[PDB]
């Protein structure tokens, strides 16, 4: 009664190719490919155109109230994140760095205050205020690294038009890599008491608390192609074409 | 602490250490529920006659390395729901006479077991449920050749390397439900008999090939998983039970002994002809909540042994059952489908049928052997074996005479068919045997059937029909329950309702427009012992 | 399309996943010990109620390191590079107000004492944790990207956080947990 180590993924590759067909046609909004024109040369203008984990864990919240106006021993906590206060053009500075109910929430400019303070330090305004801090207590083949890893990771694949898709009307480029995502995401069953080394598996196998997790892409990239209609070439870019990572969602 | 005979009971609460003022001849000892926090060898070693020791639900976290080797007569030892996962040092040593060991609920993890548990020549049963295990390696179970049962449910298992069960040549029960397994690639445990793999994520299942001897497995449970094809089970010739309910299976001698097959809640749409040919010994079969549109059993002699068939809540439209087929069938459930027009002699060819449920279809019954009804009606005229029938919500407009002429059934149900009109003599033949009759919700003005002739009738239901007058009983009939709620009864004369008092038990009127005038008989009944 | 799978099991699995999600975002091996501190000081409630509040063309109608030059160039039209389209959701509103059976949002309410059995959470008493469900039509198509390992899955798009006030020992703790409430879905 062994478990499962190797799985074939030809079917996923061929279905991915078949879907890329229709996807590219729709991005180019045709119901059928145009028949190829005569071999033509690229003009110079097109050539010049060519040349040209800390989000998962919960946060404590500390409120530090007030003691074109000026706002100013607060090193008790040593936390991270910035303001969200109670209440032209009007904007705010420091004693003069540009920073922006209201909100000015970057995780800095109080890190410096923690690091070094002077006689006066505070915020400016120019043409019940407080602060809110947030920090996690201390106790809390591009994207996979094992050959035929059984997790959710990105797999390699090469797409070339004249062979797979029979597209004579595509001139640039010859092909490209259209990676896919594969691998299962197991469903973890909860309990009130569970060992602290299992509490780290939720962050990666089911971060969203879904009833059925799925292996879906996370990063995607565009592809530029060149094709001729009549005498005029056409340079069109398509979006969401190349994978760079995956995810269990 | 209570004592009876070489046995000591220590109660739910009140202790923080093992007692020592106990007699030294004790043989049983219970300590569950207290506040213990460790087990040291000194107080415990005084009891060298122990045979049974329960220490569950305490807070035990540290075990002295020699504590349990002083006790040489143990047979059972329970340590469930403690805190052993905080225990480098500690652990159990050799346990020669132990035959049972319970370690569930402790929150253990993979790698801790090989140090926690030592030698065990006589162990028969081991329980590791409700822990935090993730992987079973070739090194996990060692030095236990008499083990027979292993309970591993409610863990977090994802991997099982090859050889993890090679050290167990007598195991016959394995329980791996509610784990996190995804794909099974092989199966080689010759001697196993019961396997439970329900409530997992298993996508594919495959067994081995060409064994030295046949596998002994006879009970397999794969319900509630993610399987997409009916598994290939050619090498398991002994199987008797199989349960594949709640999966994603689609259909495209191996199973000559199967007797129970559950196949509900999958996505099946068409059944290949040869599929049903192999199942020679099947006795129960469920195919409910699938998407079928037809069901065929044309070949004579197919499914010789089947006694129950379930096809509810599919989308059927025709039933091509051939005569001299399904000769043993006794129950047939078809509710929730879309059957409308059938050959007239569909249900009369079933030789042993005894219970039919047709609720929610649009079937119109025939009109008796003499002067039958139009084309497309179904004949219930002569099913000699039938005993129960349901025709709720079939939108029957007209119930012809002699519809149930030669069917001696003992229960009928015609509720929720608005605008029903019952022709005279429709229920002819049922007086001698009918026991229950329901007509609720039909809304008919006046009831033509002559109730007092129904000798065996026990329960009757006439709610929400808007009746106002009822025929008269004049003898000691067998009726025991009567319902008339939400009708239009204003006055209930005692002349027509006499003779029922000999046997009536309970009765309902709420919702009727009772009149203050008269109704002395109803007042007398309310005074009497009859309910309501 | 044959999609027979019962709807109570999806609810049961969403609730049981919510349990482990909450326990592991706080990093608690066991749920804390409830206390009867019914008189929570008013100042703490101020913090809780204040937290809860929060072709391609190039140059150097006539056509037919970075700034937001879109406005001025579009006004003029009717070193920079431009993109021009050639001349040729499933949120709470649509799903809750219209009947749909493809991928879509579904409603769900979580009560901490009736669903999970937890008696250690002061505020809130519960919240709306929806879920996504339904099949996807196989090849939306203007935006779809077919990149998953099978037919696209029905996964959430928008998610919002949750604020809780619980109680450890003798001190109060005001947390904020991310990605707790579903608001939209998509087919991969």
């Amino acid at each position: 009664l062994s478990t499962c180590t190797t799985l074939d993924f030809g079917h996923i590759k061929k279905k991915r190719v078949e879907a890329i067909r229709g996807q590219i046609l729709s991005k180019l909004r045709l119901t059928s490919p145009p028949e190829p024109t005569v071999m033509t040369h690229v003009p110079y203008q097109v050539l010049a155109l060519y040349n040209s984990e800390s989000e998962y864990y919960a946060k404590e919240i500390h409120k530090f109230d007030m003691i074109k106006v000026f706002r100013f021993n607060l090193f008790r906590a040593e936390f991270r994140v910035l303001r969200v206060p109670n209440p032209q053009r009007i904007e705010l500075f420091q004693i003069q760095r540009y920073i922006g109910w209201l909100s000015f929430d970057v995780t800095d400019t109080v890190r410096e205050w923690l690091l070094r303070r002077e006689s006066n330090l505070g915020l400016e305004i120019s043409i019940n205020p407080h602060l809110i801090l947030m920090m996690i207590p201390p106790h809390r083949t591009n994207y996979c690294f094992r050959n035929l890893e059984e997790n959710c990771c990105v797999r390699p694949l090469y797409i070339d038009f004249r062979q797979d898709l029979g597209w004579k009307w595509v001139h640039e480029p010859k092909g490209y890599y259209a990676n896919f995502c594969s691998g299962p995401c197991p469903y973890l069953r909860s309990a009130d008491t569970t060992h602290s080394t299992v509490l780290g598996l939720y962050n990666t196998l089911n971060p969203e608390a879904s009833a059925s997790p799925c292996c879906v892409p996370q990063d995607l990239e565009p592809l530029t192609i060149l094709y001729y209609v009549g005498r005029t070439p056409k340079v069109e870019q398509l979006s969401n074409m190349v994978v760079k990572s995956c995810k269990c969602s | 602490c209570k004592m009876v005979d070489k046995k000591v009971s220590c109660q739910v609460l009140g202790l923080l250490q093992v007692p020592s003022v106990l007699p030294p001849d004790t043989e049983t000892l219970d300590l569950s529920g207290n506040q213990l926090r460790s087990i040291l060898a000194s107080p415990l070693g005084f009891y060298t006659a122990l045979r049974h020791l329960d220490l569950s639900t305490n807070e035990i976290s540290f075990l002295q390395p020699g504590a349990f080797q002083a006790l040489t007569h143990l047979e059972h030892l329970s340590l469930a729901h403690n805190r052993l996962a905080m225990a480098s040092a500690g652990g159990l040593g050799p346990l020669p006479r132990v035959t049972s060991l319970d370690l569930s609920g402790n929150s253990l993890y993979s790698g801790l077991l090989e140090r926690l548990l030592g030698e065990a020549p006589s162990l028969h049963t081991l329980s590791l449920a409700e822990n935090s295990l993730t992987r079973l390696t070739r090194h996990t179970f060692r030095d236990m050749p008499a083990l027979e049962q292993l309970d591993l449910h409610s863990n977090v298992l994802m991997d099982i390397e090859d050889g993890a069960f090679e050290g167990l040549p007598r195991l016959t029960h394995l329980n791996l439900s509610r784990n996190s397994l995804t794909c099974i690639s092989d199966f080689s445990l010759q001697q196993l008999r019961v396997l439970d793999l329900s409530c997992n994520s298993i996508e594919a299942f495959q067994t081995a090939s060409q064994p030295q001897a046949e596998f002994q497995l006879t009970w397999l449970d794969l319900r509630e998983n993610k399987l997409l094809h009916f598994p290939d089970l050619a090498a398991l010739p002994r199987l008797i039970y199989l349960n594949l309910s709640n999966n994603l299976i689609r259909l495209p001698r191996p199973l000559s002994q199967l007797l129970n097959l559950d196949l509900s809640y999958n996505e099946i749409e068409l059944i290949p002809d040869s599929f049903l040919e192999h199942l020679t010994s099947l006795c129960f079969l469920n195919l409910s909540r699938n998407c079928l549109r037809t069901f065929e059993a044309r070949r004579l002699g197919s499914l010789p042994c089947l006694m129950l068939l379930d096809l509810s809540h599919n989308a059927l439209e025709t039933l091509e059952l051939g005569a001299r087929a399904l000769g043993s069938l006794r129950t047939l459930l078809l509710q929730g489908n879309a059957l409308r027009d059938l050959p007239p002699y569909t249900f009369a060819n079933l030789a042993s049928l005894q219970r039919l449920n047709l609720q929610g279809n649009r079937v119109s019954p025939c009109g008796g052997p003499d002067e039958p009804g139009p084309s497309g009606c179904v004949a219930f005229s002569g099913i000699t074996s039938l005993r129960s029938l349901s025709l709720v919500d079939n939108e029957i407009e007209l119930l012809r005479a002699g519809a149930f002429l030669h069917t001696p059934l003992t229960e009928l149900d015609l509720s929720s068919n608005p605008g029903l009109e019952v022709a005279t003599g429709a229920l002819g033949g049922l007086e001698a045997s009918l026991e229950v009759l329901a007509l609720q919700g039909n809304g008919l003005m006046v009831l033509q059937v002559d109730l007092p002739c129904f000798i065996c009738l026990k329960r009757l239901n006439l709610a929400e029909n808007r009746l106002s007058h009822l025929p008269a009983w004049t003898q000691a009939v067998s009726l025991e329950v009567l319902d008339l709620r939400n009708n239009s009864f204003s006055l209930l004369p005692g002349s027509a309702m006499g003779g029922l008092e000999t046997s009536l038990r309970r009765l309902y009127l709420q919702g009727n427009p009772l009149s203050c005038c008269g109704n002395g008989w109803l007042a007398a009944q309310l005074h009497q012992g009859r309910v309501d």
